[PDB]
């Protein structure tokens, strides 16, 4: 529901 | 580019529910976490992500969001709860702000009174050609104290070093004075005084060469 | 299970360089943002940056200029290097794990170190002299008997205080530091004990100050 730092460590995108 | 901004303190008394909010326009589509820190430690993270809490996080501890305002709710606060309170965010680009911290106070603690201990210069100091006389003044509430110095009967005004009194981890308050003399001047006189005086009483201690 | 311990130098003069190392225990260097964050004195938290174990770096824009995380996985260690430091770079220097993986708690910081104070000042660095404060009734008002060690004069801060090397800690209480106007530091560590009890034990306080390099146990005798 709302945008994070995803940042070079997170498979945030699925 | 963005500020927290939160209020430097909130009062309240126990088993009331305190409320501390925390705004800016970056959190409409910013998260934010809420840290509690006691005096002389690590902040302990309270509330990820608006409203989850950590496993260790009772449920008295709630978070929430609406708009650009997020709130730290805390149910049923007792002295314990004493501490600053710290919001932060992020945004996508790795820009993390912390607010300014909010000071909890809770209010209508009993008093306590102060325990005194003075200790004498050590023959070891002595013999460093030093003297230092100790007051050390602990478990008191509120945190405010004042400290006189005498050497017999007359005040003693120069060579004093004291301490802003600082919380225990009990919630009362310590505070520490230290007296300068040289060992002549120790010598020279039958008894000296440290007179610590909290809340209108005085708990004075004495030594003597 | 994830430990984190800062080292640091403790002072540091103006225009050099603050070097802090972090060591990172009980857990994997992997799927975390190893994050420093520090505190002045009386002042709110501020972030700095970090590091993955890649190698790749975030910094607060403000400071990036003058900051340099890095990391050496194969020691599970990342260090902070901040050039020109000025006083507004005292501070406690925190080291702090953000969780990087799937079921994490987003962008926070779920265990930090203890913190390491750094002082930027020109003044040098001064160990203790400690004192022993010899067991005393009539010290006290409390109603028990009263013993402890007197540290003076170091800098910067802080000495910490333990006894006999962490066996004694009920009745322990290690007093704030007062600013001397010398600006020299001094505290003092009081052990609150039974009479009856003195002369069953020997007491020692251990006194670490590691901004001077210094350690002392002093004897506490009758």
């Amino acid at each position: 529901r709302k945008r994070i730092h995803i940042g070079p460590g997170r498979a945030f995108y699925t | 580019s963005y500020v927290l901004t939160q209020p430097p303190s909130v009062s309240v008394s126990p088993g009331q529910t305190a409320r501390i909010t925390c705004s800016a326009e970056a959190l409409s589509n910013q998260y934010a976490y809420w840290y509690r820190q006691r005096p002389g430690q690590a902040p302990l993270l309270i509330i990820y992500k608006d409203t989850k809490r950590p496993s260790g996080i009772p449920e008295r501890f709630s978070g929430s969001t609406s708009g650009t305002t997020v709130t730290l709710t805390i149910s049923g606060v007792q002295a314990e709860d004493e501490a600053d309170y710290y919001c932060q965010s992020a945004d996508s680009s790795g820009d993390y702000v912390f607010g300014g911290g909010t000071k909890v106070t809770v209010l209508g603690q009993p008093k306590a009174n102060p325990t005194v201990t003075l200790f004498p210069p050590s023959s070891e100091e002595l013999q460093a050609n030093k003297a230092t006389l100790v007051c050390l003044i602990s478990d008191f509430y509120p945190g405010a104290v004042t400290v006189a110095w005498k050497a017999d009967g007359s005040p003693v005004k120069a060579g004093v070093e004291t301490t802003k009194p600082s919380k225990q981890s009990n919630n009362k308050y310590a505070a520490s004075s230290y007296l300068s003399l040289t060992p002549e001047q120790w010598k020279s006189h039958r008894s000296y005084s440290c007179q610590v005086t909290h809340e209108g009483s005085t708990v004075e201690k004495t030594v003597a060469p | 299970e994830v430990q984190l311990q800062e080292s640091g130098p403790g002072l540091v003069k103006p225009s050099e360089t603050l070097s802090l190392t972090c060591t990172v225990s009980g857990g994997p260097i992997n799927n975390a943002y190893w994050t420093w964050i520090r505190q002045p004195p009386g002042k709110g938290l501020e972030y700095l940056g970090y590091v993955y174990h890649t190698g790749v770096t975030n910094y607060n824009p403000s400071l990036k200029s003058r900051l340099t995380i890095t990391i050496d996985t194969s020691r599970k260690q990342l260090s902070l290097s901040l050039k020109f430091v000025t006083a507004a770079d005292s501070a406690v220097y925190y080291c702090a794990r953000e969780w990087a993986e799937d079921g994490d708690f987003g962008n926070a910081f779920h265990v930090w170190g203890q913190g390491t104070m750094v002082a930027v000042s020109s003044a040098s660095t001064k160990g203790p002299s400690v004192f022993p404060l010899a067991p005393s009734s009539k010290s006290t008002s409390g109603g028990t008997a009263a013993l402890g060690c007197l540290v003076k004069d170091y800098f910067p801060e802080p000495v910490t205080v333990s006894w006999n090397s962490g066996a004694l800690t009920s009745g322990v209480h290690t007093f704030p530091a007062v600013l001397q106007s010398s600006g020299l530091y001094s505290l003092s560590s009081v052990v609150t004990v039974p009479s009856s009890s003195l002369g069953t034990q020997t007491y020692i306080c251990n006194v670490n100050h590691k901004p001077s390099n210094t350690k002392v146990d002093k004897r506490v005798e009758p």
